[PDB]
């Protein structure tokens, strides 16, 4: 049992037609303090998989060395490491999976929660996500902490369903996504303007976007709110 | 519980969710949230529904006599000032979560209230468990000059985000528009869309079925003459 | 403090014919106010004509249920590939739960599918591994919901027969696979419309000599 | 204190109540009444917190007796029980409420009927066959479901009452060192000196 | 919960209930309360419904690991004595059981164990065990002789078991009827209380305060 | 310890073509102790009838509370008290006593004399209303009421058939709570006649 | 909550951020935190905002109550009146508030009342949650009678940087002037004052 | 369990404890022997919490029986009672600690003389005259103080007993349904069968 | 405790007041929190004397023995050190580091180790109790590449704010300079940083 003492706030994703998007901001916070800027949450793992994580960071980079250390290790004595033979979506969650449920049944877990993004072999999309309890679901759209308050209501109007998804383009489901991320920033106290985006397509494979930024915010509206109920001037 | 209220040209309008829950249970399917506290300042109400109901009526009533007593029509702000020292001086222990809204001689306003008595000001605002969903889709379609059927649809919409994604709102949308220079006029159950499918059989049992003990008429009447 | 335990909502209910055995459950998984998933599989087929379906703390669940086809998979190497029997499989279930006895799978466990002599078959478990073969029964949230219009609509609990008044019994009829369809059905839409943790989808799995069939209904969303 | 009893038949209500008054570790007394007359056909026993139990029940009975001289008439049982309900109604959202069960035993004049009401400190009244307090129910309930029938005599209740007793005596781990029994009927009140 | 045994000139007779309850919610009405150890070994099962059912049935293959290795039947003392070294080994962890064993040996007779969860092993003629377990006292005491017939014998346990169903809220559903001899326990039906209740009712007299 | 579940009980209500019905369960215990069978939850006031589930000493006291204000009432209105004017009566007897309340779970039920509509509706312990079209529940076996009523309830049921519905669905919701049951009534509630029935149901 | 009041040659400047949050939701991120108890006395309002409102209308029901009797409050007179309200229901309440005003005679003042219901006349005051972050900022760059210009790029430098490091602190910077000229407005939106 | 006294008179040491056992609400017997033969000139009683009292007093007389057995020897009271302080004080400090007290009375075959030793759960040991576990000493050490002699015959010690169970069945609260009394001497180990 | 580490042109300087306190008691106000586990790799500690004296302790240890087989360790090696036993042992331990090294091949660098036992590399870091009080103003005046003068100033002004602020700060203000040319020891005592 521990307390998480440097944090990473929302994680956010969604499926379309030929892959799945993810995002997170770059924000280590430490309590209120807004402490660390420049954190990257979504760490890829090969060609074909992004892992985006919240919650405690020491513990986050202690599972950025796990997924180091699982490439590295599939690579031994495999020579189809780079092709048949290489990790899937499915295997990097079903590893971290079991590691999380199995260091909350021993009362010390990793303090987090974690969406698992990518393309399997066949084309097909993966998504799944999983946290420091070992509870696991899939869904069209998925996001953790505030994200998942604020960001799934917007994604699904977008996606409601699974026979929503051959009809949504890459450039719809990115636009639904950059949106979420700026509501999260309007109204999450522990977000920063500045995030990361990772896109993984069966066609054109694993794109990953840094240091994108939140725009064409609206504050003009502030300056004719004056006082809190009667005052005028 | 999900509650919204959004500024628009030449006035105002707030809408609910009608659903009400005691732990995990829903206590009332079609439950109305939007209160009328004069003919032109209604208020939306999230938190305990007694103490919505009862903080109501009773600044109602108050500015139902105050209005009578100064010959004019009521204003927002009044009531606002009135709910809020109320509120106050019960230091958070009456559970009262309001949007308050409406028309008068100054104008359209748009104001919230919360429990401990702390009032805020806004061109579109939410309440409740459900606040989070519906200001998700407020700040992805809210802009300024809103016409009253663009305010209406985003209203709506707000609400809807609401029931579908939080567990605490569901079922129907309940409407009020207040407009300038006119009658407020109040939609209940604007939207429907959660009528229950036909169930696969009828449970309507044989006459006879149950076992009875005795009967006996009631006397409802009162004492008979003669 | 950490807290290893949640509550992932959700409802299953089990009925048994004369020939055939049905697991429903439905297919949305929630914490606290939010839904995390409106289709996430609760009821799996687990071979050897066994359905099953573990519900509660989805963690607990996924584990049990995961071991359990674990078993099945150990018993086929260990004894000459034998079909592992219902009976059999429910006593080997009590054995995985009580193992945890002092930290316990969170879970409410039914089994169903077809008793040696081909009849339907459902079990019940308790989260520390206490069973009891039933006729029907209802696990999870909408538990205390459901349960009592099974005591009326299966089993003709407190119904008579018209004319004689409370002396003779509505007598105890089969019921048909169409007829149990229709009572898994009804009894999920009412369950939806006063439980918030119910709703979404409906997924029942039927268990016969020919196999494990599925089908699947939508429910509301709200 | 501990064991209280009551049983209405044909003609009577019959009272029993126990003798014992234990402080923590010591009996200090083996011949303790629980019970006082309110009125010439109304008994009230008793059992609750130390001291609360006597006040409460002097209290009563002293505004019973104060409307009986004003009236110069005899509240019935029905009434009394009434009043009592509601003085304990009242106490227990009190800033100390009166930590006090009692069962009341009458004989009604006007009906030529016995009446037996069981109140508990909350203020929770129901007119009984017959009723107990404390865990004296656990023991006795399941004999008096069997053996009550509503027609009984005075002295086929006392025996009834025997039965109860003698299963108490048995099975109960405190020593509560008999009981006083008392008959409520239509020449008043009188009490059975051996038990 | 409801649960007795007894002793007397026929063996002995033994009587359960069938409710098992989660707070005031009602889990079960139809649940087997008697745990069928071997041919001649009965076990009671009341508190902690997993405790109870997974260590008396483990109870049933110790007695039959004996029966192998010493090639005769286990003393009821022997059996009892198993259960309640075992679960004293668990002492403090929070097993919650109230159990009887009950058995007919030649060299012991009827003879019945009360063994429980703290560690408590007494042998005696009559128990009862349960949260009704004081509403069974009641009628058995009232009722209890060593001359009964197996007929009266199974009935005044059927009536104590009904009693307290009546009376307790987590007692009730339906009785179940043992009686152990030498030569082995005996089942005598399942007697749904919904319906004994009222056949009782009207052929005893009793229960006069109810209406029917 | 919880006061709304030391006694045990529950009421259910229904709406019927030109009828009401309302019906409760008759027991009295403490905690797990039996202690009474006959006592009844439903009282009634001219033609408006009221159940009162809950801690039994405010179920007395709420019932020689509304008798003491809806005989008054009918001195000062010469008439007697409709269900809406009533249920309106009860929220804000009930709300009087936000930081002290009875701890009770009231139904109201009963047809208009003048318009001759159906009404029935609920309460929380402090007054909330619930006025609901088809039906109402209430008690320690609330949960169970609203599957039964759920499912077996349809609109525009005559007298006769509702009766079956509502019995139904108290019988088998009282027979999983072990707080409730110990015998049953109902009411059958018609503009100008009123049948009660008594239940045969296990006593256990 | 950021928020701050500095004296300056012409007068006074309150500063304050426009968020206001339940735990990490932004409940409000266009909020009003310089409020108005008479015409150039105002103040900047810091923990519960419950308690800061219902005191500030307290506080204007006062002062209007005593110009109509005796004329013109001071600002020194204000801030009592806030103090008699704060300290003698300290056990109650939860407020930090500046007050800021101008006189003719006294010219700009400032007093900062902190959470014991203390009275501190400065020459300028910061409060709130994000205030930590700059005491060492506001320390360094403070100087006595700057210009209106200086004043508030001294203000919006300062809140910029409050912001950027506290969480609860966010959205706009609204800003109050208070001179012989008058009462003058204004708003500072992020893509602003956070370049710099 | 409850009541357990001892006395050592001229030529035997006396033992007297109750008959019941009381799980909670119930009294679940009526006839229990709260004592073991741990050697045919050696008797020990006990009282504690639940199963811990038989497991102990068996434990012990399982450990004695095979020194027995091993040296074809009856070992001395007062290294019977050493033995099982022993035992006690090793336990007080162990994971979860036996809660048993007892009294060992015996009669030495080689001093001719008989013994009573008093220990506590605790591993507490003294060797009395007369001796007592829970609040019996509070009853009965008045009364033995008075009437105690040395030279004591086993019919004197005997009445002095009655005397002590008298004032226990008189003044606690407890009805510990009577006692099981056992007298230790040259001859062995007996069983007064009516008292 | 104020302490700060700094990378510029020329390498990386160390910074650190002297003050250790027992609640309000200074128990020491000469304490030396620059502290050497390697001849140019020092850290800044903070938190518990006992827990940070105990890490620094074996991580020399560990250097030491690093060096005797595969020579010197690089900065970040170190760190990671640091770390290991940090992360491995954060539920017994209370200690917030800051490490600093001079390679010729990476040049200055430091890393923060906070509670948790995460790793941050940055250009200059700060922590410790008083570092909350000059969050603005060291990201307002923190330049890249920076003179050894320059620097020193920086460094100087900062904790001098810090120590102002912070009652669990102060002393004198102890910095460790390291770059190609050696390990320099600085000090600056009250007298000095105080009128600054
Ligand atoms: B909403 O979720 O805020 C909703 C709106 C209400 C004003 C009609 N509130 C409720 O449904 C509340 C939730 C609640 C539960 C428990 C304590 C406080 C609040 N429900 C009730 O107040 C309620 C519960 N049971 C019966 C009647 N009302
Ligand atoms: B009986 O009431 O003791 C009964 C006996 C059991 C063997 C079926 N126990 C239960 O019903 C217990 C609750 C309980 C009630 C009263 C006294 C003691 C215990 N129920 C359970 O253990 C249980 C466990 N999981 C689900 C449902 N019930
Ligand atoms: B600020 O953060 O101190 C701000 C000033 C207030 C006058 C608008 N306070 C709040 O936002 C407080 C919470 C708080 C945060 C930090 C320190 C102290 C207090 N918020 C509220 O009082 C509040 C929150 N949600 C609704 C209503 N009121
Ligand atoms: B500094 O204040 O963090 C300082 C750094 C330490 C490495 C010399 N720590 C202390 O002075 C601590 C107390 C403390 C103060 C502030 C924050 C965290 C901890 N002091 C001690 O550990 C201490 C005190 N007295 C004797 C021995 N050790
Ligand atoms: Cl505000
Ligand atoms: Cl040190
Ligand atoms: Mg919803
Ligand atoms: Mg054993
Ligand atoms: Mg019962
Ligand atoms: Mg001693
Ligand atoms: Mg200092």
């Amino acid at each position: 049992t521990q307390q998480p003492i440097v944090t990473g706030t929302s994680v956010i994703s969604m499926k379309y037609d030929n892959g799945v998007i993810i995002a997170a901001d770059n924000l280590g916070s430490y309590g209120s303090l807004l402490r660390f800027n420049g954190v990257e949450r979504l760490i890829p793992v090969g060609d074909n998989t992004v892992v985006g994580i919240s919650g405690d960071i020491s513990d986050m980079q202690h599972i950025e060395r796990l997924l180091k250390d699982l490439v590295t290790e599939n690579a031994y004595d495999n020579p189809l490491a780079d092709a048949e033979e290489a990790l899937e979506p499915s295997y990097i969650f079903e590893y971290l999976a079991t590691v999380m449920y199995q260091r909350r049944s021993k009362m010390n877990p990793l303090w987090n929660a974690i969406i698992v993004a990518g393309v399997q072999s066949n084309g097909d999309q993966f998504l799944r996500y999983v946290n420091l309890l070992g509870v696991t679901y899939s869904s069209p759209t998925l996001a953790t902490g505030f994200g998942a308050h604020m960001a799934n209501p917007l994604l699904r109007k977008v996606v409601d369903r699974e026979s929503d998804i051959p009809k949504t383009t890459v450039q719809v489901a990115e636009e639904a996504i950059v949106n979420a991320m700026r509501v999260l920033y309007y109204r999450d106290a522990r977000s920063s303007r500045n995030f990361s985006l990772a896109i993984i397509d069966k066609n054109t494979g694993l794109t990953f976007k840094k240091n994108l930024q939140v725009e064409n915010m609206k504050w003009d509206f502030a300056k004719d709110i004056k006082g809190y109920g009667t005052q005028k001037i | 519980t999900t509650i919204v209220g959004v500024k628009f040209n030449n006035g105002v309008v707030i809408a609910a969710d009608t659903r009400s829950t005691q732990g995990p249970i829903v206590a009332d399917k079609n439950c109305a949230k939007l209160h009328r506290i004069s003919p032109k300042i209604w208020c939306a109400g999230a938190g305990t529904a007694a103490d919505t109901e009862a903080v109501t009526q009773l600044i109602g009533s108050n500015i139902e006599l105050h209005s009578l007593y100064t010959s004019r029509e009521p204003r927002v702000v009044s009531a606002l000032q009135m709910l809020k020292q109320h509120l106050f001086k019960y230091q958070g222990h009456i559970g009262a979560y309001l949007i308050v809204a409406g028309v008068d001689p100054t104008g359209s306003h748009l104001f919230s209230i919360h429990a401990h008595g702390s009032t805020d000001v806004g061109y579109y605002l939410s309440l409740g468990s459900g606040s989070l969903a519906a200001m998700a889709v407020l700040e992805s379609h809210w802009k300024q000059d809103l016409t009253k059927e663009e305010a209406i649809k985003l209203a709506s919409d707000a609400i809807q985000a609401g029931i579908w994604n939080d567990l605490g709102s569901g079922s129907n949308v309940d409407v009020c528009v207040m407009e300038i220079g006119k009658d407020a006029e109040y939609l209940r159950n604007y939207l429907t869309p959660n009528v229950r499918e036909e169930k696969q059989k009828s449970y309507k049992f044989p006459r006879g079925t149950t076992a009875v003990l005795k009967e006996s008429i009631v006397n409802i009447c009162d004492i008979q003459e003669e | 403090q950490f807290n290893p335990y949640g509550d992932n909502g959700g409802t299953i209910l089990g009925i048994a014919g004369e020939d055939f055995a049905v697991l429903a459950g439905d297919t949305r998984n929630i914490t606290d106010y939010s839904i995390n998933s409106r289709y996430e599989p609760k009821v799996f087929d687990c071979g050897d004509n066994i359905v099953m379906s573990a519900n509660g703390f989805a963690a607990d669940g996924d584990a049990l249920v995961k071991r359990f086809k674990n078993s099945v998979k150990w018993y086929h190497f260990d004894h000459n590939d034998k079909k592992l029997s219902i009976n059999s499989a429910a006593r080997n279930i009590q054995h995985l739960l009580y193992g945890k006895r002092f930290f316990p799978y969170y879970v409410h466990t039914i089994i169903a599918g077809l008793d040696e002599d081909g009849k339907g078959a459902v079990y019940s478990f308790d989260p520390v591994g206490s069973y009891e073969r039933e006729q029907c029964r209802a696990g999870g949230a909408a538990a205390s919901l459901i349960m009592p219009f099974l005591d009326n609509q299966v089993n003709f609990k407190n119904q008579y027969e018209p004319g004689t008044n409370g002396k003779v019994k509505k007598p105890l009829k089969y019921l048909s696979v169409e007829e149990v369809i229709k009572l898994v059905r009804d009894s999920f839409t009412s369950a939806t419309e006063r439980h918030i943790q119910v709703g979404d989808g409906l997924e029942i799995l039927i268990v016969t000599k020919d196999g494990v069939r599925k089908e699947f209904y939508e429910l509301k969303r709200d | 204190m501990d064991i209280i009893l009551g049983i209405r038949v044909q003609d009577s209500v019959i009272l029993a109540s126990s003798k014992a008054v234990t402080r923590g570790i010591s009996v200090l007394k083996d011949s303790d009444d629980k019970t006082r007359q309110l009125s010439p056909h109304t008994l009230m026993s008793f059992a609750g917190e130390a001291g609360d139990t006597v006040q409460f029940a002097e209290y009563i009975q002293a505004n019973i007796q104060l409307y009986s001289i004003r009236e110069d008439y005899e509240l019935s049982p029905q009434a009394v029980s009434s009043f009592v309900r509601q003085e304990l109604a009242k106490s227990i959202r009190s800033r100390r409420p009166y930590q006090v069960n009692v069962l009341i035993g009458g004989y009604d004049k006007k009906k030529n009927k016995p009446e037996l009401y069981q109140i508990d400190y909350l203020g929770t009244k129901v007119e009984l066959p017959y009723g107990a307090h404390g865990y004296s129910g656990f023991y006795t309930f399941s004999l008096l479901d069997h053996h009550y029938r509503p027609d009984m005599t005075t002295e086929e209740g006392l025996d009834l009452l025997k039965l109860c007793v003698q299963e108490l005596e048995k099975r109960m781990p405190m020593d509560f060192k008999g009981v006083i029994v008392k008959i409520v009927d239509k020449d008043g009140i009188r009490q059975v000196d051996d038990f | 919960t409801t649960t007795l045994a007894f002793r007397f000139q026929g063996g002995i007779i033994v009587a359960v209930d069938s409710r098992a309850t989660a707070g005031n919610w009602v889990a079960s009405q139809t649940v087997k309360k008697v745990i069928e150890i071997n041919p001649f070994l009965l076990g009671t099962m009341a508190g902690g419904v997993a405790d109870c059912q997974f260590w008396e049935t483990w109870l049933g293959s110790q007695c039959r690991l004996h029966e192998l290795r010493e090639k005769e039947r286990i003393s009821v003392a022997a059996a009892s004595k198993i259960l309640s070294n075992l679960v004293y080994q668990y002492k403090g962890a929070g097993l919650s059981m109230g159990t009887m064993i009950c058995g007919y040996t030649r060299k012991e007779g009827p003879t019945i164990y009360y063994v429980d969860s703290d560690g408590t092993r007494l042998k005696g003629d009559i128990f009862c065990v349960g949260s009704g377990q004081t509403f069974a006292y009641g009628v058995l005491d009232s009722n209890y002789k060593w001359d009964l017939s197996v007929e009266d014998a199974l009935y005044l346990g059927k009536r104590s078991i009904l009693a307290a169903a009546h009376r307790d809220a987590y007692s009730g559903g339906s009785v179940n009827l043992y009686h152990v001899t030498e030569d082995g326990w005996i089942y005598h039906g399942n007697h749904d209380v919904g319906e004994l209740f009222w056949k009782v009712k009207e052929e005893e007299g009793s229960f006069n305060n109810v209406i029917g | 310890s919880d006061p709304s579940s030391i006694n045990g009980g529950i009421v259910v209500a229904m709406t019927g073509k030109d009828c009401v019905a309302i019906a409760c369960d008759l027991r009295l215990g403490s905690q797990s102790l039996g202690v009474s069978n006959k006592f009844e939850k439903i009282f009634h006031y001219g033609h408006v009838f009221l159940g009162i589930t809950g801690l039994a000493t405010d179920v007395t006291t709420l019932n020689e509370m509304f008798r003491y204000k809806t005989n008054l009432y009918k001195l000062k209105e010469e008439r007697a008290i409709e269900p809406e004017t009533f249920t309106q009566l009860v929220s804000s007897s009930l709300y009087e006593r936000r930081f002290g309340p009875y701890f009770v779970g009231p139904v109201v039920a009963g047809i208009n004399s003048k318009s001759g509509k159906p009404f029935i509706a609920g309460f929380d312990l402090i007054g909330c209303i619930d006025e609901a079209k088809d039906f109402i529940v209430s008690g320690t076996a609330s949960d169970q009421l609203f599957g039964m009523c759920e499912s077996l309830y349809e609109p525009n049921l005559e007298p006769e058939d509702l009766f079956e519905t509502i019995s139904q669905a108290l019988l088998n919701a009282a027979d999983r709570d072990a707080l409730s049951g110990w015998g049953a009534v109902v009411y059958i509630i018609k503009k100008d006649e009123v049948v009660k029935r008594y239940l045969k149901m296990r006593q256990d | 909550t950021s928020i701050m009041a500095v004296t300056f040659k012409d007068g006074v400047i309150l500063g304050a951020d426009s968020r206001t949050t339940t735990g990490a939701y932004i409940a409000n991120r266009v909020t009003d935190k310089l409020t108005r108890v008479h015409d150039k006395i105002w103040c900047c309002r810091s923990g519960s905002a419950a308690d800061t409102q219902a005191i500030a209308d307290i506080v204007q029901y006062h002062l209007e109550l005593y110009t109509s009797q005796y004329g013109t409050p001071s600002t020194e007179t204000a801030a009592s009146v806030f103090k008699e309200l704060c300290y003698e229901n300290k056990d109650n309440l939860t407020a930090g508030i500046i007050v800021a005003g101008y006189d003719d005679k006294n010219k700009g003042e400032v007093y900062t009342i902190p959470l014991g219901g203390s009275v501190h006349k400065l020459p300028y005051a910061i409060a709130g949650s994000g205030s930590t972050f700059i005491y060492g900022y506001c320390d360094k760059n403070f100087r006595e009678n700057m210009s209106k210009e200086e004043t508030v790029d001294f203000i919006k430098h300062s809140l910029s940087q409050a912001i950027k490091w506290d969480g609860s602190s966010g959205g706009v910077i609204r800003m109050v002037v208070l001179t012989a000229a008058g009462v003058e407005r204004l708003i500072f939106y992020p893509d602003e004052y956070e370049q710099l």
